[PDB]
Formats: structure tokens, sequence, C-alpha cells
């Protein structure tokens, strides 16, 4: 129980906020996706 | 008696649906470029 | 007989603290319970430090080569 709780507050304090993260975390598909998005269609775009 | 199993089971389903979803949009941008030559 | 009554006074207090034990432990359950459920959340999202850094550098790597790309692929259609 004790080990498992010090890991737990070992890995929460090497990571930041954790609200932070989570935001970083969900936006960094929505960050690439729409730049995946943009990047297939200029290609599109350059290919007619 | 079964909530490690469904705790595992959606540890699980969470990774697998993250990396479905990035392969199945990255793979679907394939699509346009590689329609030609099934028919043509 | 009262060296035995103490005795068994003594184990008495014994238990009672070896039930105090047990409940200050069950009372930091709550809190190894929450513990366990932002770690499970954290990993669900993403050893687990080295992940999420991994995966922050890759997301940024990625952006990056993103806008390169698409630079050189307006470049082109500007050319074209």
């Amino acid at each position: 129980s004790a080990e498992k709780k010090k890991r737990i507050t070992k890995g929460s304090w090497n990571v930041g906020y954790n609200k932070a993260m989570a935001q970083n975390v969900a936006a960094e598909k929505v960050e690439m996706y729409g730049q995946a998005f943009k990047r297939i269609q200029d290609a599109t775009g350059i290919e007619d | 008696k079964a909530y490690l199993r469904w705790r595992g089971l959606d540890v699980q389903i969470t990774d697998a649906a993250n990396e479905s979803k990035d392969n199945v949009k990255y793979l679907a941008t394939l699509e346009k470029s590689m329609e030609p030559m099934y028919q043509g | 007989q009262l060296e035995r009554e103490r005795q068994e006074r003594e184990l008495q207090a014994k238990l009672k603290m070896e039930q105090d034990s047990y409940e200050m432990r069950v009372a930091a359950l709550a809190p190894k319970v929450e513990a366990m459920e932002h770690s499970w959340n954290r990993i669900r999202t993403i050893a687990d430090t080295p992940e999420e850094v991994l995966a922050y550098w890759e997301g940024l790597k990625a952006k990056e080569e993103q806008m390169r790309s698409l630079v050189s692929l307006a470049e082109q259609r500007e050319s074209s």
C-alpha cells in the first residue's frame, strides 16, 4: 500500500500539473490531425 | 472479482482506440492517391 | 492470577495497537485509491514519465516537420 502510494506520488511529482498535462496530451492530437489534413490538402491541390 | 479485468480491458481499449484513430486517419490520407490504381 | 489478568490486558492492548494501526492504514487507503486512479488515468491518457516526455518530444518534432513540409508544398504549388 505505502510503496504504491510512494510510486504514484513520485510519478505525479515528475510530471507537470495534472490539468496542464491532461490538456496538453488531449490537444497534441488535434494539433497534429489539423496539420496532417492541411498537408494532405496542399498535396492534392499541388497534384491537381 | 471482475474489476481488475475491467480496468485491464479499459487500459487496453484506450490504447488500442488511440492507436487505431491515428492509424486510420493516416491510412485514410493515403486513399485519394491510391484510388486510381484499382480500375484504371 | 493478577499477573495473568495483567498479561491478558497487555495482550488486549497489543490488539488495540494492531487495530489502531489497521485503522490509520484504512484511512490512508482512500489516498492510495485516489493516487491509483490518477496514475491509471495518466497511463491511459499517455516509465510513465519517460513515455510522456517521449510523446511530447515526438509531438513537437512532428509539428515542426509538419510546418516545414507545408512550407515545401506551398513553394512547390507556387512554382507549378
